[PDB]
């Protein structure tokens, strides 16, 4: 539901923040594709980061303020859409937050 | 014979399986699966609130059958708030918009 | 250290036309560190040790610390037109309830039809 | 609908029935605000020759047709000793009171799905 | 498809069963060529509890299901020495079984139906 | 489902019918559902009703301790025979809970 | 994904430059025809010229950057669309680059 409309620059880092709940262990920062209907999964708890984003992000967690932060260093214009993040073992069911991004260059 | 696999009663949603058996043989026993909705066009968006516009939008995600209501429960009751004027005194009074389910 | 994720699939379907037997496989992968067994149950009675041969905890292909392990059992092939389920199930230290049971049958599975019937009325509101 | 046809003034009806004994205490609202007393009338109780020992009673509300055809939403709240809640209420506009077209947006997805 | 939702990984499994003696050498290939072995992990010959003379094997190769679901058969092949040309392979797919009909009955009718 | 209890009259004169009682509901009613639009039309029922053919004839005596009610019918004649059902709510079709056959012997 | 999108002349000649992987031994500079959802390949690795590209492509690899080249000679309005360049035997499961061409006279 809410968005960060989270702004970056090309190049550098952004950090996306999104929401740490609780009885949910699996959590995503999933990219909206919106190809097929079809959500890929970025990175998870589980240790999966695409090929793409090899070596770019990595997902912290800390319940401090019930808050996971996810840093995405370097920028490309592939890296302007919308990174739904969310909980569960299916993935398509949560997208807890919408988030977009975007690059200034 | 056949199995519930869902039966909400908010998306009114009967998933069922049951397989037949072939022609006297072991093979080809095709599987066979049954939904039933049953939509309501008289509802509104918020069930619980009787001023919210019509229910056009039907939208089914079978994964999660097996938030946001389409249809009433038999077995519970629904009540709202409502301003009531009697005597000159503005009064909020609870009401039972499904009567005969509250009782 | 994160949960070991497991799953079941049946025989395959080219399997079930040489009519001799099938192979039901539970796959446990995960599990760091690798403390993992299988006893394969049907109607809570365990069967016995020589059917079902679990080998051993083996890296998954890219391990940091992950593991995986995999897990067979020979059933006969004119028993399937009962199902019976055939149960499986896992233990490991790091799961809040040290049981994750996983039970298949020919039921589940592939749909070969799909027999929607959605009907529309104005008095279905109640949903009695 | 031939009301309608004039294009003049539109009046909508409350038809309590079959309430024993006769203490109906009726009102109407418009999106949530409260109308005066004067802008609508009510009945009093009276027999039911089908059924013994019965009362009903009416009650009539007439706005302007544009204010009817502007989606507005009118409601009709009573009260009776019977009424569990004591209060009890219905609600009708444009859309619903015997509609002309059906617009639906039936939508399903993922059929196959996992199904336990 | 219990692990294809949760849209992580594909892994499919090649059950070579059967081959006596133990030997057997399987490979994935796909789009023409060998994949890197590499990328798929496979085990040693094992004992049955039936019938004297047999053993079993397994293969593991793990696919995206973004890519598993665009195409890419993954055909897995069998090296033993006691096959007509000492080679056989099988093939699978998102199509690989018995296509479904659907039987839709929509009823407009509300008088119809429950 | 719910059960398909039958029965027979073995001759006009009388017949007793018995449902059971479902609770927290305050209509029961007792349609025949002899139509051939299936439209069941509630033959007698609580909330204050009866049938133009069925008067006199007709009655319905609630027990909540048996979790049961009794309707009895005097007489008997060709009319009144088939099927018939029970049921509670404010619905007589989609609210049935039995589907009793009425047959006599004579 | 990334989109070269290289510009040229009317006549004389223009280079496109597009990745060469591995593992894919087919490589192909197909032209995005977008009529119904159609992508026409105007040469190969298999030697496919197009009848209208005939004798005016060409197609050389050399695996010192990871890049294969392909001249196109002389210019026409015709030449002025997307040609998006992939691998694999299904040529529009393919398309891993895309760009654009035009013409300036
Ligand atoms: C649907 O209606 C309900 C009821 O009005 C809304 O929830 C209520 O919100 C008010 C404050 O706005 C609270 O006083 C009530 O306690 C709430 N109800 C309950 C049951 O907690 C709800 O927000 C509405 N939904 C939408 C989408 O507008
Ligand atoms: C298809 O659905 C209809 C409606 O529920 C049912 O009557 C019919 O028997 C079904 N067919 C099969 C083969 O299950
Ligand atoms: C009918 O539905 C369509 C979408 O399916 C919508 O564009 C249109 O506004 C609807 N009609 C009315 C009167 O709202
Ligand atoms: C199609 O639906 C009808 C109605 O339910 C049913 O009688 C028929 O058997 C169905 N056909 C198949 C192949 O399931």
């Amino acid at each position: 539901l809410p968005e960060v409309k989270v702004e970056g620059e090309l190049g550098g880092s952004v950090t996306i923040k999104c929401p740490l709940p609780e009885m949910h262990v699996r959590i995503y920062l999933c990219r909206e594709m919106a190809g097929s209907g079809t959500c890929g999964t970025v990175v998870s708890t589980t240790n999966f980061i695409k090929a793409e984003y090899k070596g770019r992000v990595t997902l912290k967690q800390y319940p401090r303020k019930n808050l996971f932060l996810v840093e995405v260093t370097q920028l490309t214009e592939s890296d302007s859409g919308v990174y739904a993040c969310g909980a569960g073992m299916n993935t398509d069911r949560g997208k807890t937050q919408k988030v977009t991004l975007n690059v200034h260059s | 014979e056949r199995i519930v696999l869902v039966d909400n009663k908010c998306k009114c949603a009967r998933i069922t399986s049951r397989i037949i058996r072939s022609s006297e043989d072991p093979n080809e026993d095709i599987v066979e699966r049954n939904i039933r909705i049953i939509v309501p066009l008289n509802n509104r968006e918020n069930i619980s609130d009787p001023t919210s516009p019509l229910r056009t939008r039907f939208v089914y995600h079978l994964s999660d059958l097996c938030e946001t209501c389409y249809t009433y429960d038999r077995n519970k009751c629904y009540t709202a708030v409502v301003p009531l004027v009697y005597g000159g005194e503005t009064k909020m009074v609870e009401t039972a918009l499904t009567p005969d389910a509250c009782y | 250290l994160h949960r070991p994720d497991v799953y079941l699939l049946p025989p395959a379907r080219e399997q079930l036309n040489l009519r001799e037997s099938a192979t039901i496989t539970c796959l446990v992968t995960g599990f760091s560190p690798a403390d993992v067994f299988v006893q394969w149950m049907q109607r809570g009675q365990p069967l016995s040790p020589e059917k079902y041969v679990t080998s051993a905890p083996m890296p998954e292909p890219q391990a940091p610390g992950r593991y995986f392990a995999h897990s067979i059992l020979t059933v006969s092939e004119e028993e399937w037109n009962t199902g019976e389920t055939y149960t499986c199930v896992v233990a490991h230290e790091a799961l809040p309830n040290r049981v994750t049971e996983r039970t298949v049958d020919k039921s589940t599975g592939k749909p070969t039809l799909y027999n929607v019937s959605l009907v529309m009325s104005d008095t279905a509101g109640t949903c009695y």
